[PDB]
């Protein structure tokens, strides 16, 4: 689906301008869309000055782009509702010279289009190009694909598809609007000749001997066996027993030696290209409550050497033994190794270890807060219409206190889950400025997979607004101090804001399909954060 | 004393000529090329000619000096072993006689540096010192030589010196090798071959080509002083030069103490026929 | 291991002189390593026609290569037994700007070097060159790697290694001579901003549910099952049921 | 004492060699050395880059300088015993143009020089000059200028001074090595036309009504009073009748959670990192929480995000307590307090909060408050000792400081001394820890930093500090003695027998409160080998 002429092409990074058109709420999804390009792929974005050809983003009616680099500079469109992430990437991708999947040259092959079921005069929008305006780039017909329609596209019937695929099982598929697929940045890279990609710094998942070039320490004690999980009832979190002979994990055992002993895994030496990185990695710490896994940075002190040692943060062994994810924000501007010590507290009270898998740098913020559901699958099922489950209080960089509200079986769709977001109230409140105005709100269920070009995440986002009231509040803003609009919580000692956020975030037979439910459990990250600077 | 250009038409003739006296004058070793006039000097005595001071940049060539080519019949050696370095010379003129004399020399050279090698060409052979301690370069020269008398039928040779090596590891144990033979003499020619070892094939190759004044060469490690004075007198000495002449008539050259490079022109050194920082010397 | 300064970047193809110093067997062994190069990078290849710089191949003494383009279009040498495709492959990696793995400036944290038991006037051959000279490609150091020394490599005794792995396993391992490693490609395509092989037209394992974009007919009677390799005998060629 | 020809004023900065034949303890006191500079006045110093004159800074013998700007630049030495602070202050004193205060024209006023019991061939050292080589710049004799002799200096009779004050009680007082005095840093300020420092970003002693032109939230419940030492402040401890001033915020009263923002001016940092030095008492409830916030830039020039910085709670203890936090600001901002109430049925008190002063430098690593200290001094026989909280530094070093408050080797001295700790990251760390340069400072507790003259002295921890016979800076939980204390195996203590006298110690205000703060830094200098 790319346009194959070569003047079409953009040359990185693509300059742009936010139009003051776009509600705040827009620019910052904007600029998160151009983080996610910069995270899974070579294309980057400088805001514009002075160049001959560029992207401006406006609020015009609907949302839609021109197709490739027009010499002159170019608008995409983003009207009211298109702020999520996927359509963002979707109308980039058309300035970035992409045609719908479905108008590839060869999608008859793929796809029925039941065209008396379009509406009369949208018949063009389903007009597939020939192979001398368009490439392949040598890519096959992809389903999963951003830039496919969903089943109902212009349909004259509400109950009645317009496209459908000709393998049936991908009617539930085409026009998912998660995040890029995996063909769309193969095709991205091909058309842009990437191969690294501006913000994912390092991953390692051990699956093999190397160990991701990480080295072990010798001022330390002991090392970390590089374990495999052929051993019974001790998988890997890359394919957690998925794969015979071939999922792995650093270990560090606790369960025998003196206190205090400990092994420092290494990391091979990383050059950051920003002032900030996110560490994330999965790791079990089932050896003793007094065991800690401490991550560390060894940084260059100028002199060329990675010598200097920071300690970043520390884990500790709570009473659940499954694998936990972990976030740690690094801030190293100068070459660096991230580090993990494990460290054996009390080897009569450990009867297991301290064990790593699936870690993933990224030049990004992290998360603000990250919630974890165990056994999702049996809550999901176990669980009535209505119900809710609660996200523990976290703290963004203002001091916000907030949380999520899952609801997984959602009262208003059969088959989705509604997720949605409350300030709570917090030891910070009484400082703080009310209502909250311009936090933008990014949700995101994680795809639990380790290289993040690999991983198809679904993320959906609003701004905290002035516009947002209920008559459950006298007609007041949602946002304002929760002792004072919000409802008590004994369940933390807390207020929580009335819940904003989206029935159907995502459908069940989404969700159990791209593995997101990757050990069964349900990972959740939320973002909080002031986008008043865009303004 | 008169300080001269390096680029100045009879210095770089007279370097040329000096150098091939060298040459010729060598008993063992290599011909060498003018890389060029590094830094010159002339005393002038009137009608009678000059004496030449000279400091030379010089690079070994593809000729033994047994087969007695000047320097400019011969081609320019492979980067990864070539010799480099600076000769000091003494060298009488005087043009209207048509009498050209080399007085006296000396000469400081290395092999070509090896982390400078590595740098440009990590998998080049490196090349060594060709002393008896290197069992494994006398394995290669007397393969190589094995296998010229296998091929060779009409007359057998023996090993009289390596002259020459290098080796590489790549692909296993690989020598190569340059060494002087005689039959069953004067060494008759100068051999170039190799001796290559993987795990479970070996290679062996050869090639063959048949063929006072007071001066030296050293051969150093590598990273160019230079030694030389036939008087220590500020007066200099009366040297005898009437056996220069054709008729031996009664002449002596005032030899002063070799001109100190402090007194160098700003044209000096010369342009070099080779400037790459590897073999152009300091 | 790659040459940090961009203009030691050849530009595709690189055009080559295959010198007539240079056996039949070194010629076509020449030939053979740029279809592995054409058919897992986008590196191309193609006879000189007066290019500014170019590869000459050469029989000369050894097998070696200037490292990165020499604008002036330089030598490489292809010796006996370097016949072998994973050697020339090696001395083009060279060509393409990359030195030795055992060279990368973490190459310590590694590999320890026996320098006790190299030979004498060799030792320069295990120097390391510093993260201006040298990119990592943000790449860990790969003992798979076509540009690592064996162990047995520039020693004084043939029982004795002068390179060992510090992971001890890999001991085993380095300076393999089979091919290309996954990193030397990944490092190859970082390098050149590849993103397609020149030869590799299509491939599939069937993994995915799309069935690698093939498609069934309708003139024909039936259809193909995907099969899920989870009958008791009938597992997949790829996975083989693992 | 200045050096009057004009043409001999460095224009900052002052570039600077260090010359690899200083010591890295020297090299790492220097740049210490630099920072007071930059911390109280205008001078500046750089990295070497090619310039017409410059320092070298050089281990020759001893310690010297030429005065003044010598347009060709100029080595400076500091040999052995000669790199601390104060000596490397002296020496780029007169690289800047000071001579020896004794040596001004008129000191023949100020004291007496004892020429008989001088050294014989020393005499000249002890030379004063006209008023055409030197200048007072307006500024009387200063007895406790850096640039003055100590009594004892260049004599015969180790007993006998050379060189005394005519006023008795300034010979003590005279060749002090604290650091320079106020006069020094007038006079310095008024040689290089000095108006302001460049790393004292801010301070404040509410001392004026203005309350250093600080605001109070509105966004808010409550205000913080601005109170009248009617319970004093700490800038004057009562000391002056109606001027003793000090932020208070009441929690005895009200409902809990109810907050009060005091905020700074708006203050433009010209470094990545900042200290946030106060004094602050907390006599309310446990569960009141003064927390230190930012609002800094929001990227827009506007002061409004929010970062919170550090939070402090309430101990047993409510006397004035000591705080620091490290602000990393690149952009303007303001640093804020939140004062806090916790359960006011059960607060009697509230937080206090006096003598600000925020600094573009590191926080000290470790700070240690002792408490009654002349009260110690009269309580503790020779050879007892007192021992810090177990400190870590930034690499994860456990460390503390022994103070043996009356000094066994000499009477009316401190001695001093770093040990390295056991702590949680041992098992990771080098050992031995060596590189490491510790500072000991013994605080001197004005809330304006040119007003300050702390005590300091610096070492670097070495392999050329063993015990018979292994480093004492190896790992503490095999060479150090064990410690029931604080469970932990504290290491073989190294510093300074008299690193002050209590004769010294009594005055500036070391001991304001009527008690001691030691700052330590434990930091690794090896990048400046
Ligand atoms: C030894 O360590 C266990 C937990 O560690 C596990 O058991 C060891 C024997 C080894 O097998 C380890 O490898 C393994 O990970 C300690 O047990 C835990 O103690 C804590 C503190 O008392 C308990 O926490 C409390 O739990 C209640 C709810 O149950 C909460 O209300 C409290 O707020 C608090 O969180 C925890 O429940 C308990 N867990 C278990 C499984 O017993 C044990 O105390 C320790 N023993 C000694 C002597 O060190
Ligand atoms: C009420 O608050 C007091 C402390 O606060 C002080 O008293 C209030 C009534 C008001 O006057 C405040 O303005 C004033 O600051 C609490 O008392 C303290 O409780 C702690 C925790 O139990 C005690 O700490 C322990 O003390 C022992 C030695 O006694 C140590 O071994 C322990 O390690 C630990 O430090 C503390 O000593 C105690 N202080 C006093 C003066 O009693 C009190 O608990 C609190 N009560 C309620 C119901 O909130
Ligand atoms: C992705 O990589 C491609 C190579 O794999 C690049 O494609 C090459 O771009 C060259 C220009 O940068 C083209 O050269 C021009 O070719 C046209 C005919 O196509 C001639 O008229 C021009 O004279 C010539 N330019 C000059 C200066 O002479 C190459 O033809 C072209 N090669 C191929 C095989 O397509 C892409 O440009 C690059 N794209 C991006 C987005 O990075
Ligand atoms: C592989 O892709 C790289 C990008 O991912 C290309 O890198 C870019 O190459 C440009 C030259 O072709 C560089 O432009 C130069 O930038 C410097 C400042 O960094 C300026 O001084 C120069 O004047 C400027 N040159 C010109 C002609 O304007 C880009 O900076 C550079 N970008 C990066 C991130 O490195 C590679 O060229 C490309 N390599 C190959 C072999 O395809
Ligand atoms: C839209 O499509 C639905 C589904 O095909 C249509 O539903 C049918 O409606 C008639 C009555 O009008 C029923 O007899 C059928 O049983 C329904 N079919 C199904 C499968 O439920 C609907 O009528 C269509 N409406 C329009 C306006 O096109
Ligand atoms: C490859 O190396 C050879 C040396 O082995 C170079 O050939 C020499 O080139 C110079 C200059 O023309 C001549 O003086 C020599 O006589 C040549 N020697 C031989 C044996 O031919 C050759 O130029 C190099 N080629 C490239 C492309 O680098
Ligand atoms: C090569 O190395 C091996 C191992 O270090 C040497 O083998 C030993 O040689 C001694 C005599 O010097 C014997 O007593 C031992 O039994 C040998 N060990 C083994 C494992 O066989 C060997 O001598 C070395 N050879 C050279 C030429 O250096
Ligand atoms: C710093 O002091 C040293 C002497 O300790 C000076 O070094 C001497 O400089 C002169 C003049 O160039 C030389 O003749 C001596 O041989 C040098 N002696 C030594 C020990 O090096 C140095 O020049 C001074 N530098 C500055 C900038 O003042
Ligand atoms: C240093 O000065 C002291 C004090 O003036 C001298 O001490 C006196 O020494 C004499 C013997 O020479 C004794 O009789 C006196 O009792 C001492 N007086 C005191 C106050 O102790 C001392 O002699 C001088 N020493 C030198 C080396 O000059
Ligand atoms: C998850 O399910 C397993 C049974 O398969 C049960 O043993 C475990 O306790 C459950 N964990 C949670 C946190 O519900
Ligand atoms: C300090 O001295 C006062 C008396 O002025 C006494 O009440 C108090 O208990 C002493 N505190 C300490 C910590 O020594
Ligand atoms: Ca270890
Ligand atoms: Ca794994
Ligand atoms: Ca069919
Ligand atoms: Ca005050
Ligand atoms: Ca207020
Ligand atoms: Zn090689
Ligand atoms: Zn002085």
């Amino acid at each position: 689906n790319g346009l194959r002429d070569p003047n079409t092409r953009w040359t990185f990074p693509i300059p742009y301008i936010l139009a003051d058109n776009l509600g705040l709420n827009a620019k910052g999804a904007i600029l998160y869309a151009f983080e996610m390009f910069r995270l899974k792929s070579c294309v980057d974005f400088k805001p514009y000055e002075g160049e001959s050809s560029y992207i401006i983003f406006q609020q015009f009616d609907g949302c839609w782009s021109e197709v490739g680099d027009q010499h002159v500079g170019q608008n995409i469109s983003i009207g009211q509702g298109c702020a999520y992430k996927a359509i963002i990437e979707h109308e980039i991708l058309h300035a970035l010279g992409f045609y719908h999947e479905q108008s590839r040259t060869d999608r008859d092959d793929y796809v029925n289009i039941w065209w008396d079921q379009i509406l009369s005069g949208y018949q063009h929008n389903f007009d597939t190009y020939d192979d001398s305006l368009i490439t392949d780039l040598n890519t096959p017909y992809d389903y999963e694909s951003l830039m496919h329609y969903q089943p109902f596209s212009f349909n004259k019937n509400a109950s009645v598809p317009t496209i459908t695929a000709k393998i049936p099982e991908f009617n539930s598929i085409i026009g998912q609007r998660l995040d890029f697929s995996a063909i769309d940045l193969e095709r991205l890279n091909r058309m842009y000749n990437c191969t690294t990609t501006h913000t994912l710094l390092d991953h390692c998942t051990f699956e093999k001997a190397n160990i991701c070039g990480m080295i072990q320490g010798t001022r330390d004690d002991t090392d970390w066996a590089h374990q495999d999980s052929a051993q019974a009832g001790e998988v890997d979190h890359t394919l957690l027993g998925q794969c015979t002979g071939a999922g792995y994990f650093m270990q560090f055992s606790t369960s025998s030696g003196s206190a205090e002993e400990a092994a420092l895994l290494e990391s091979r030496i990383l050059y950051p290209k920003r002032k900030q990185q996110c560490l994330q990695f999965f790791y079990k710490m089932t050896g003793s409550p007094s065991d800690r896994l401490v991550v560390w940075v060894r940084r260059d002190d100028s002199t060329g050497n990675v010598r200097k040692l920071v300690k970043v943060q520390t884990f500790q062994g709570d009473d659940d033994h499954n694998w936990k994810i972990a976030h740690v924000v690094l801030k190293e501007e100068q070459k660096f190794r991230y580090l993990f010590q494990g460290t054996k507290g009390d080897p009569q009270n450990s009867t297991g270890g301290i064990y790593l898998d699936d870690i993933t740098l990224t030049e990004t913020p992290c998360p603000t807060g990250v919630w974890t559901v165990r056994n999702f699958s049996q809550v999901l099922e176990n669980t009535s219409k209505g119900d809710k489950l609660q996200s523990p209080r976290f703290y963004n960089s203002e001091g916000y206190g907030f949380g999520v509200t899952l609801y997984p079986n959602s009262r208003e769709s059969s088959g989705y889950l509604r997720l949605a977001f409350h300030v709570c109230s917090g030891e910070n409140d009484a400082i703080l400025e009310w209502p909250v105005e311009n936090r933008q709100v990014i949700i995101t269920i994680l795809d639990q997979e380790p290289d993040v070009r690999n991983r198809m995440s679904s993320s959906m986002v609003f701004t905290t607004s002035k516009s947002h009231t209920s008559p459950a509040i006298n007609d007041t803003v949602i946002w304002d101090r929760p002792s004072r609009v919000g409802t008590y919580h004994t369940d933390c000692n807390c207020f929580r804001s009335i819940d904003l956020g989206w029935s159907g975030f995502i459908s069940h037979q989404m969700l159990k399909r791209r593995s997101f439910l990757k050990n069964d459990d349900l990972i959740i990250f939320v973002d909080f954060e002031d986008i008043t600077h865009l303004s | 004393l008169l300080s001269r250009g390096c680029n100045d038409s009879d210095v770089l003739a007279v370097a040329g000529f000096a150098l091939r006296d060298i040459n010729k004058d060598r008993k063992d070793g290599y011909v060498l090329r003018l890389n060029r006039v590094n830094d010159a000097q002339e005393y002038r005595r009137g009608g009678l000619g000059s004496l030449f001071y000279l400091t030379l940049d010089v690079l070994e060539t593809d000729c033994h000096v047994l087969r007695k080519k000047a320097w400019q019949d011969c081609g320019m050696r492979i980067f990864f072993e070539s010799v480099y370095g600076q000769c000091k010379a003494i060298f009488y003129m005087n043009n209207p006689s048509r009498v050209l004399y080399l007085a006296a020399y000396n000469c400081t050279l290395r092999p070509v540096s090896k982390k400078k090698i590595y740098m440009t060409c990590p998998d080049c052979p490196s090349s060594i010192p060709t002393d008896s301690s290197n069992h494994q370069v006398l394995e290669a020269a007397t393969e190589s030589l094995a296998k010229y008398n296998n091929e060779n039928t009409s007359k057998q040779y023996s090993l009289f010196k390596v002259t020459r090596a290098s080796s590489q590891w790549v692909v296993g144990p690989s020598y190569f090798v340059e060494y002087l033979i005689k039959e069953s003499s004067v060494p008759v020619g100068l051999c170039k071959g190799s001796l290559t070892r993987t795990h479970w094939e070996k290679f062996v190759s050869v090639t063959c080509d048949f063929f006072g004044p007071r001066g030296s060469v050293q051969y150093l490690p590598d990273l160019f002083p230079v030694h030389l004075d036939l008087t220590t007198n500020p007066q200099g000495e009366t040297l005898d030069i009437s056996f220069l002449f054709l008729e031996p008539m009664e002449e002596k050259l005032v030899v002063l103490p070799f001109p100190k490079e402090k007194a160098r022109t700003a044209e000096c050194p010369g342009p070099a026929q080779n400037a790459s920082p590897l073999v152009l010397p300091p």
